[PDB]
RNA sequence: CUCGGAGCAGAACCCAACCUCCGAGCAGUACAUGCUAAGACUUCACCAGUCAAAGCGAACUACUAUACUCAAUUGAUCCAAUAACUUGACCAACGGAACAAGUUACCCUAGGGAUAACAGCGCAAUCCUAUUCUAGAGUCCAUAUCAACAAUAGGGUUUACGACCUCGAUGUUGGAUCAGGACAUCCCGAUGGUGCAGCCGCUAUUAAAGGUUCGUUUGUUCAACGAUUAAAGUCCUACGUGAUCU
RNA sequence: CCGAGCCUGGUGAUAGCUGGUUGUCCAAGAUAGAAUCUUAGUUCAACUUUAAAUUUGCCCACAGAACCCUCUAAAUCCCCUUGUAAAUUUAACUGUUAGUCCAAAGAGGAACAGCUCUUUGGACACUAGGAAAAAACCUUGUAGAGAGAGUAAAAAAUUUAACACCCAUAGUAGGCCUAAAAGCAGCCACCAAUUAAGAAAGCGUUCAAGCUCAACACCCACUACCUAAAAAAUCCCAAACAUAUAA
RNA sequence: ACCCCUAUACCUUCUGCAUAAUGAAUUAACUAGAAAUAACUUUGCAAGGAGAGCCAAAGCUAAGACCCCCGAAACCAGACGA
């Protein structure tokens, strides 16, 4: 019978090679996700379509952000084959009252919080 | 058999890709599969398979 | 229960010979 | 075409995405008045300014319970303090 | 249809058949053939 | 003369249906995705403990807001102009 | 054909087959198995069924004593019997119609390809063929020839199975007529082997251009028989072909 | 036009059965079972729809849920947090209750079926792309216009059987058994001559002869020690290509 | 205009129909959803409502809004027919 499945705890501890790969810092986890869905949730249980709902990513291609907590991360685990995890970057910080309305979310996962739309004169 | 396992250098396999539901790749398996590991189909066994 | 770490706790049947005549 | 390219620039894969191509205003007025924002991008200012406001109340919820965490973890240790006086023991000790 | 065991080799799911070919196994290639070396 | 007895993907005789190069590669690339996406959910930036009871206020508030737009159905007001602008369907000029 | 236990259904519940097994239509002991009443369970509805603290009244200061032991151990309404209490069906087709069997090819109507006979299709148990294996037979000799126990493939001609198209119709044997095709070749051609001296044969490779009889009996396909022939091939074609015929 | 006439009337007989059922537009919408002279139907549940009330619903952390027993199964139940916006109750009803394939755990059959019966999930009975055509596999869903753009799934690979050369005397026809057994029908031993050769590994002879192998010598045979085919009936079946920087 | 590219009529019935399942030559005309019980919605009046009856522990009165067509073989009565 199909069920759901149950993910050994040894998938999710990521090994010294894994660090140097990807580039990431355990003892600095990034504080927040960008999870954006890029595979359909037809042909899937109905289980892996309301997690998809609950965490906002009924449209495909659109990134959304997501607390990196346990309990965020167990509804990921779920749907993990429907999404793309990506941490976010902050180069300038956490927006400000003064430029929330200039902000940009690049490709690279960073959310730059000036967007001038001009070429760098360097 | 052991030496091929050891020495495989395909970075994907059946074991890893079955028991972490990669690609939900369990809904087209069977419960077996976690502990068959791809080696086994029906009655016939495949010596080749790593 | 079986996936409990308790399980088989209350098992007694294997420190009883077995009388099946 | 070419979408994995842009995505190793650091632009978007779909060169209509973000960028002076989509985002710059189409047309100004001859004298040189600049026309109103197109309707598109307004749409995608305020889409944004939302993306923004979620990652900062996200940032400040996990701020403060760390905070709170911590509170109740430093009221804890000095509850076991306190309990530890007592009356002087007598007795065989005296 | 038919069982899980069969007399015959039983035609794989498409999903599962592209599984089985991603994940054969790759012998280690040597860069310099042995029998080119003394 | 090579013909598929019954329906071709269904039965006990099908088709045969073989991977080719490309449908390799897109599987590949997909569990290449999967696999950093095991990565990024191996650091939790909080432990279970300290997640607890973070976000409770701003949960309990959000309900709120829904019982409230549930409770407030009622039927809309009803104005005497509504009713009497209907006598303009007869308006002639003099 | 109703009810209960176990497997299928491995761990909350649930879960079918003309599925695999075992049973029930009682018995025994009490005579407070008296009355009443919170909160619950429930056989996937309902009906029905199940457990109950407290309290009243008893029992009791020995009695695993307080809704008996026991798994199922059973039947609604109406109605009938009775002063009352209460009782009454193998209504077993067991949610039960108060009481009604055969036959129809003399048949009719409404439908159904939701469902059989016909053909197609699926499948290959059965049937057929090849190869692998080398016990045995062939005086000796496994492989001239034949072949056991088994193994791996293929064919879709038999008998079955399934019920997918057609029941506001897809007309059945056999024959006549005309034949189309396959080759797993009966004859004719070209070859290998032989337990091939020759003459006749056996076996295998290759070959589908050509040919493959007339009659007695039988509705016959067959089969038996007579006389021949270089030979009287095996099958498919909606068991080829009835808007061509019988 | 007689399994019992015909006409009229009851009669608009009845039909769980078949057929048909008339303007435009939008929205929600595929559903465990139980009973039934019942399985071609109905009623109650379930599901679905509308309106209304007010409050948790879904996803789920530990802790917790059986012994008997062969599979020490995938999982489930419970469940705060969290991510989310639904859920229950009240009022009023209809329709669905003749199911198909795929994946998985099983049962029946033949470890047959496009077979049959359950369970978990998916898809179909809705859109579009792909697997050639294609309800059930894959990709993908929320709707309009555009002579823009990035992508998803998405093309079938493979071609196999050479092999050594050279050389051989002898105790002795070992004993026993046996008509005969002489290396090679059985039994026992399996010692020894020659630098070198088993009281004989495979053939052969009625028994013996006879032909090889294991020996020496010569000498770099300086070997792979992983395997195997084909046949149907109208007429093969896209055309083609081994070479210009992986997109 | 055609040539190019794309496209398996419709209704019904079904698990599923281009289906070689059903109906249809075509035109014009004719030919098929009738209502209580409550409930809902909108007025009136209000512990009363209603133009005797009836209902009433916010009810009551009034209105709006839901329920098709064709077809048997038969049965019976009375006539008419050798
Ligand atoms: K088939
Ligand atoms: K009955
Ligand atoms: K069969
Ligand atoms: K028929
Ligand atoms: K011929
Ligand atoms: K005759
Ligand atoms: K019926
Ligand atoms: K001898
Ligand atoms: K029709
Ligand atoms: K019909
Ligand atoms: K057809
Ligand atoms: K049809
Ligand atoms: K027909
Ligand atoms: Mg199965
Ligand atoms: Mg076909
Ligand atoms: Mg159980
Ligand atoms: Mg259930
Ligand atoms: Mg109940
Ligand atoms: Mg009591
Ligand atoms: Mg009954
Ligand atoms: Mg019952
Ligand atoms: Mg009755
Ligand atoms: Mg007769
Ligand atoms: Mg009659
Ligand atoms: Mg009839
Ligand atoms: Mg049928
Ligand atoms: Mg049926
Ligand atoms: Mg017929
Ligand atoms: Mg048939
Ligand atoms: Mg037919
Ligand atoms: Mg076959
Ligand atoms: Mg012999
Ligand atoms: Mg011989
Ligand atoms: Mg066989
Ligand atoms: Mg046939
Ligand atoms: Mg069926
Ligand atoms: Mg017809
Ligand atoms: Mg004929
Ligand atoms: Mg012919
Ligand atoms: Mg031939
Ligand atoms: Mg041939
Ligand atoms: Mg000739
Ligand atoms: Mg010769
Ligand atoms: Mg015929
Ligand atoms: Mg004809
Ligand atoms: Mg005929
Ligand atoms: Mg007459
Ligand atoms: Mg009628
Ligand atoms: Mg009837
Ligand atoms: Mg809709
Ligand atoms: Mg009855
Ligand atoms: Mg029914
Ligand atoms: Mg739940
Ligand atoms: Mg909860
Ligand atoms: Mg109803
Ligand atoms: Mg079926
Ligand atoms: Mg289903
Ligand atoms: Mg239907
Ligand atoms: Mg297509
Ligand atoms: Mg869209
Ligand atoms: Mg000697
Ligand atoms: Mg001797
Ligand atoms: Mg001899
Ligand atoms: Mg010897
Ligand atoms: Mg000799
Ligand atoms: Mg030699
Ligand atoms: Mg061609
Ligand atoms: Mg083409
Ligand atoms: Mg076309
Ligand atoms: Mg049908
Ligand atoms: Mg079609
Ligand atoms: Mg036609
Ligand atoms: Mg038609
Ligand atoms: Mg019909
Ligand atoms: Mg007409
Ligand atoms: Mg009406
Ligand atoms: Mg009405
Ligand atoms: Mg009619
Ligand atoms: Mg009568
Ligand atoms: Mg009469
Ligand atoms: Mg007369």
């Amino acid at each position: 019978k199909f069920t759901r499945s149950r993910i050994p705890e040894k998938v999710f501890q990521a090994s010294p090679e894994d660090h140097e790969k990807y580039g990431g810092d355990p003892q600095n986890p990034h504080k927040l996700h960008i999870v954006t869905r890029i595979k359909s949730t037809r042909r899937r249980p109905y289980w892996e379509k309301d997690i998809i709902k609950m965490l906002g990513l009924e449209k495909a291609h659109t990134p959304q952000v997501h607390k990196n907590i346990p309990s965020v991360n167990a509804k990921l685990k779920v749907v993990k084959h429907l999404i793309r995890i990506k941490p976010l970057k902050l180069p300038q910080g956490l927006p400000a009252e003064e430029n929330m309305s200039n902000t940009c979310l690049k490709s690279t996962g960073e959310l730059v919080v000036q967007w001038h739309l001009k070429p760098v004169e360097q | 058999q052991e030496e091929r396992e050891r020495n495989n250098q395909n970075p994907w396999t059946f074991e890893r890709i079955a028991t972490a539901n990669m690609l939900g790749i369990r809904k087209v398996l069977s419960p077996y599969d976690l502990t068959h590991k791809g080696k086994y189909w029906g009655k016939f066994y495949m010596p080749k398979r790593v | 229960y079986k996936t409990k770490p308790t399980h088989g706790i209350g098992k007694y049947k294997h420190l009883i010979k077995a009388e099946e005549p | 075409a070419g979408g994995q390219w842009r995505l190793q620039q650091g632009l978007a894969a779909n060169p209509s995405g973000y960028g002076p191509l989509t985002e710059l205003p189409d047309w100004s007025y001859a004298d040189g008045r600049p026309a109103p924002p197109m309707k598109g991008q307004l749409r995608r200012k305020a889409e944004r300014e939302t993306f923004a406001r979620r990652v900062v109340l996200l940032s400040q919820e996990m701020d403060a319970g760390l905070q709170a965490w911590q509170l109740r973890q430093q009221k804890l240790q000095e509850e076991q303090r306190k309990q530890e006086n007592a009356l002087k023991p007598k007795g065989a000790s005296l | 249809g038919s069982k899980a065991v069969t007399r015959h080799r039983r035609v794989m799911h498409f999903q599962r058949q592209k599984l089985m070919a991603v994940t054969e196994y790759i012998p280690p290639k040597p860069a310099i053939h042995p029998s080119c070396l003394p | 003369r090579g013909r598929i007895p019954g329906r071709q993907w269904i039965g006990k005789h099908r088709r045969p249906r073989f991977v080719s190069l490309r449908a390799k590669q897109n599987m590949i690339r997909r569990l290449e995705i999967e696999a950093e996406n095991h990565y990024w959910l191996s650091m939790p930036y909080m432990t279970r403990e300290q997640e607890r009871g973070h976000a409770a206020v701003r949960r309990r508030e959000a309900f709120e807001a829904i019982k409230a737009a549930a409770t407030s159905k009622f039927p809309p007001h009803r104005f005497i102009a509504d009713q009497l602008d209907h006598l303009n369907v007869t308006k002639k000029w003099s």
